[PDB]
């Protein structure tokens, strides 16, 4: 939205009231660990290719 | 002030607040939920999990 | 090889799993369908102390139920 502030060189805004504001913010921490059996991934039942 | 719903509450076995328990039921786990022990893949049907 | 409740097409003798690997096959003599299931497997890992302390080494063999793999514990991580 367009907005112009209302300034002026002797005119000020002061708040008279407050509000309180509980705002949520979520992190990624640590991800899934994972481990490959090379062996067993590449050839598989076969002793040959090992 | 009132913290009921992000202090523990020892009502449930696994010692998490209400918003937790909600932060927890919105993510699907979908994999690696709970443990896939040996055993468990050695029973077989059609459909079979990734 | 297990007994299986896949119930296959009579056109049909070998069924397939997602990375084109046959995991289920119809037997020629009895007309019935077997599930394979690859052999348990997985990781040993060696819990020791140092070598300037001790020589006792414990075997952690990871993701692997203990019926079948003396001092035989379950920890939700491997039988040790
Ligand atoms: C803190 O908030 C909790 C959750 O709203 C309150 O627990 C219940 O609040 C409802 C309000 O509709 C009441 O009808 C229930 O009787 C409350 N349950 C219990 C066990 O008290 C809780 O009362 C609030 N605490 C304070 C001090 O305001
Ligand atoms: C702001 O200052 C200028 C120059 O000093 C002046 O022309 C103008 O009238 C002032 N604004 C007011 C008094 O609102
Ligand atoms: C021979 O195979 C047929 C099907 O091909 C089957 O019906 C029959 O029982 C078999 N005979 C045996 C296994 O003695």
């Amino acid at each position: 939205a367009e907005n112009s502030v209302a300034y002026s060189n002797n005119s000020i805004a002061i708040p008279t009231n407050f509000t309180i504001s509980v705002t949520t913010e979520i992190l990624p921490v640590s991800m899934t660990k994972t481990s490959v059996d090379c062996t067993m991934y590449i050839c598989g039942d076969s002793t040959e290719c090992s | 002030f009132n913290f009921s719903q992000i202090l523990p509450d020892p009502s449930k076995p696994s010692k998490r607040s209400f918003i937790e328990d909600l932060l927890f039921n919105k993510v699907t786990l979908a994999d690696a939920g709970f443990i896939k022990q040996y055993g468990d893949c050695l029973g077989d049907i059609a459909a079979r999990d990734l | 090889l297990t007994e299986s409740n896949k119930k296959f097409l009579p056109f049909q003798q070998f069924g397939r799993d997602i990375a084109d690997t046959t995991d289920a096959v119809r037997d020629p003599q009895t007309l019935e369908i077997l599930d394979i299931t690859p052999c348990s497997f997985g990781g040993v890992s060696v819990i020791t102390p140092g070598t300037n302390t001790s020589n006792q080494v414990a075997v952690l063999y990871q993701g692997v139920n203990c019926t079948e793999v003396s001092n035989v514990f379950q920890t939700r991580a491997g039988c040790l």
